[PDB]
RNA sequence: AAACGACUCUCGGCAACGGAUAUCUCGGCUCUCGCAUCGAUGAAGAACGUAGCGAAAUGCGAUACUUGGUGUGAAUUGCAGA
RNA sequence: GUCUCCAAGGUGAACAGCCUCUGGUCGAUGGAACAAUGUAGGCAAGGGAAGUCGGCAAAAUGGAUCCGUAACUUCGGGAAA
RNA sequence: GGUAGUAGCAAAUAUUCAAAUGAGAACUUUGAAGGCCGAAGAGGGGAAAGGUUCCAUGUGAACGGCACUUGCACAUGGGUU
């Protein structure tokens, strides 16, 4: 809602910057593994069920 | 190209609903260039755009 | 070649029984026909006047005659498909009426 | 890449093939087997007809339920047929690519007529649909791959 | 009725476990080949030869066998004719054969002479209320 | 009524995040939370689970003091020196 | 005239679909051994931040992928700069 | 399925139904044909429940003004009989 | 795999004409026409709930149960005094 909390609106921001695609240059270290951003959320396909 | 901001814009400036605002279909590239409401009170004192009856 | 003809399309019979939300745009569909068979152009245009015309009496209420101008005219444009396309316009109604008016050709 | 089958003779030969296009198979299937053996230019113009309504593709192996038409009436004896536009569009830039293979090649275009064309079921494509009482479907694709191979008459 | 009343209920028991041949189904209707019997011919018009009229001895108005504004889907008749008792198979315009009778005609509606009193030839694309245009002109005042 | 209808209200949260373990487990209305018993001051924990045990036991966090022990103990907790001077 | 073709089925080459099989393994399981070291001097856990370029993992705490001492002795490295 | 604030003109008793102004919108994949069977909506000569377990469904009645209104009744009603 | 290119895409009255862009336009934008919501709304705001979905620019693939030049999708930036 417009009415939040202080804290539910830090956690919110958190949220926001976690959600990104990885740096390019992550898959050129060698012996990476990662592919992508396993943990990419959508607001539409899972809440946050706070 | 869309002028759906230029749109929004004339109605809000005009103070009128979006279906009242007149775009000149014939200087469509020139209206396409305003990008702020200063803009579009230009556009709307030279004529080329309009508040409908 | 480049010539100008009025007809007058009988749009009652071609629209004869047609459901009533259709009618109208069929009425645009069968005057393109008409133009299409007339001229032997696939591509017609129809002026935003004659859209009115058809359109003035609301979705059911087609005229059941109108008078129309067609005109074949080159088409200047180079990517286009056809040489040649057809322009319907409508047409000055004389004062005794439709009655007695065949086919004309109005080009000097 | 290895074709389905070689030419004969490769020198005077032309390939194109497609991957993973985004195409029902099944139709793709009907529209390549109207097309086998076929000369070049035949086939262009008949896939043009296609496109324009004028000819139809007989549906012969995967029929079931379809439509039949006058205009299949040569080809297929029982009539069913249909104009499938999105497989006779790819099989048409695929034709065209392998023109423009010869043509570099050196090849002259006029006798060329298909040796082979194949199309072969690709990975299928996962979406879904809701059902009545709560359940959910698949809802999938067929993308097909689709392989050529021009050669000179004679 | 669920699933709808313009059907057969039952088509066939458990045993034979077969719909038969006897069971009525929705199929073609019309465009069936037959044969009609016995249908009295009433009078022969001969092209130019005074019977192509409709004119008989009670009536003498002077009259061609056409109805007013032709005949509906057909047009005008002007050869030989043949005009039958009843109705006979087929649309207008559909042509049609003659045979002879094969059985012996001896009963009393066949050897009838029948004698044509007044044949309409009002207009049958309406409610036709004159005989001939000639009429409905003079009733309008145009002739 | 009581399946898609009665799912469209739900706008009242019966929990909230709880203070001391993060979770959507503070019950409002009965002012504690149902995963670790906050306020209370013992942690909630059961032994008729070993799986909610071992999520939450000690080595699931960051041991920010406890790593080091060990190291000082190898030392015998040496304190107040430093290496000789090079 | 049941021939050519279509369909179905069947056999073979090739091409697809799929990930079985074989060869692996900084992981697991089992046994044995050594030691005894959390916390109001604020533990475990929980939150938020922190890199020139990072979201996660790992690390760290506004001195924030590290300060200092000592050892070793010429790198770090995906890119750029010092 | 989910609480609440604002609320134009005409007809009309009326935030009834129907049409319109401000504001919004043509978003429900499109094209051709008009078979059977369906779904939704009508009509039907003469008879008028004979249909059916059963008048189910449909039809009929309907606003306003004037006249007039029985049995029974707890005297209040019934009654818009 | 067969089923099978089959069952289906059908509630909420409806679209049409010209032009612009684009490789590609029934579906984007402009103008014109014909309709609908009809103030206890398909209009204009809030409470809870959601959490960036808000605004600008751009767009390979996926998604938006047909399509898209498009967007409550994706990518980069901005925005709550
Ligand atoms: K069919
Ligand atoms: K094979
Ligand atoms: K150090
Ligand atoms: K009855
Ligand atoms: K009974
Ligand atoms: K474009
Ligand atoms: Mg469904
Ligand atoms: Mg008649
Ligand atoms: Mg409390
Ligand atoms: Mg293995
Ligand atoms: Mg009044
Ligand atoms: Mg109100
Ligand atoms: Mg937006
Ligand atoms: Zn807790």
């Amino acid at each position: 809602p417009s009415h939040k909390t202080f804290m539910i609106k830090k956690k919110l921001a958190k949220k926001q910057r976690q959600n990104r695609p990885i740096p390019y240059w992550i898959r050129m270290r060698t012996d990476n593994t990662i592919r992508y951003n396993a943990k990419r959320r959508h607001w539409r396909r899972t809440k946050l069920g706070f | 190209v869309s002028l759906k901001l230029q749109k929004r814009l004339a109605a809000s400036v005009l103070k009128c609903g979006r279906g009242k605002v007149w775009l000149d279909p014939n200087e469509g590239n020139e209206i396409s260039m305003a990008n702020s409401r200063q803009n579009i009170r230009k556009l709307v004192k030279d004529g080329f755009i309009i508040r409908k009856p | 070649e480049v010539v100008t003809r009025e007809y007058t399309i009988n749009l009652h019979k071609r629209l004869h029984s047609c459901t009533f939300k259709k009618k109208a745009p069929t009425a645009i569909k069968e005057i393109r026909k008409f133009a299409q068979k007339a001229m032997g152009t696939k591509d017609v245009r129809v002026d935003v006047k004659l859209n009115k015309q058809i359109w003035s009496r609301g979705i059911r209420s087609v005229p059941r005659r109108v008078r129309v101008r067609i005109a074949r005219k080159r088409n200047d444009d180079e990517d286009a498909k056809e040489e040649l396309y057809s322009l319907v316009t409508v047409a000055e109604i004389p004062a005794e009426g439709l009655k007695g008016l065949g086919t004309k050709i109005i080009e000097d | 890449v290895k074709y389905s089958k070689e030419p004969d003779n490769p020198t005077k030969s032309c390939k194109a093939r497609g991957s993973s296009l985004r195409v029902h198979f099944k139709n793709t299937r009907e529209t390549a087997h109207a097309l086998r053996k076929m000369p070049l230019d035949k086939a262009k113009r008949y896939l043009e007809d296609v496109l324009a309504h004028k000819q139809a593709i007989p549906f012969t192996r995967f029929c079931r339920g379809v439509g039949r038409t006058a205009q299949a009436k040569n080809r297929h004896s029982s009539g069913q047929g249909r104009w499938p536009v999105k497989s006779t569009k790819f099989i048409l830039d695929l034709l065209k690519n392998a023109e423009s293979n010869a043509d570099v090649k050196g090849l002259d275009v006029d006798l060329l007529f298909i040796s082979h064309i194949q199309v072969n079921q690709a990975q299928k494509q996962r979406r879904r649909t809701y059902r009545a009482h709560g359940r959910i479907n698949p809802y999938m694709s067929h993308p097909c791959h689709i392989e050529l191979t021009l050669s000179e008459k004679e | 009725t669920h699933r709808g009343l313009r059907k057969v209920a039952c088509i066939g028991a458990w045993h034979p476990a077969r719909v038969s041949y006897t069971v009525a189904r929705a199929g073609q209707n019309g465009y069936h080949h037959r044969t009609e019997m016995n249908k009295k011919v009433y009078k022969l018009g001969k092209a130019g030869q005074e019977s192509h009229a409709a004119i008989t001895d009670f009536d003498r108005t002077e009259k061609d066998i056409t109805p007013m504004g032709g005949f509906p889907h057909y047009g005008v008749v002007k050869d030989d004719y043949l005009l039958i008792k009843g109705c006979c198979v087929g649309p207008k315009k559909r042509v049609v054969t003659l045979r002879q009778s094969l059985l012996n005609q001896t009963s009393r509606v066949a050897l009838e002479e029948i004698k044509l009193k007044f044949i309409d030839t009002s207009s049958k694309f309406g409610h036709g209320r004159f005989q001939t245009t000639q009429e409905k002109q003079k009733f309008y005042g145009r002739l | 009524g009581k399946g898609t209808g009665s799912f469209g209200k739900r706008r009242n949260k019966t929990h909230t995040l709880c203070v001391r373990c993060g979770r959507r487990s503070f019950h409002i209305q009965k002012s504690r939370c149902s995963a670790c018993a906050y306020p209370a001051a013992r942690l909630r924990k059961y032994n008729w689970s070993v799986k909610a045990l071992r999520r939450k036991t000690t080595g699931t966090g960051r041991m920010r003091y406890l790593r080091n022990v060990p190291r000082r103990f190898k030392t015998n907790f040496r304190e107040g020196t430093e290496a000789t001077p090079r």
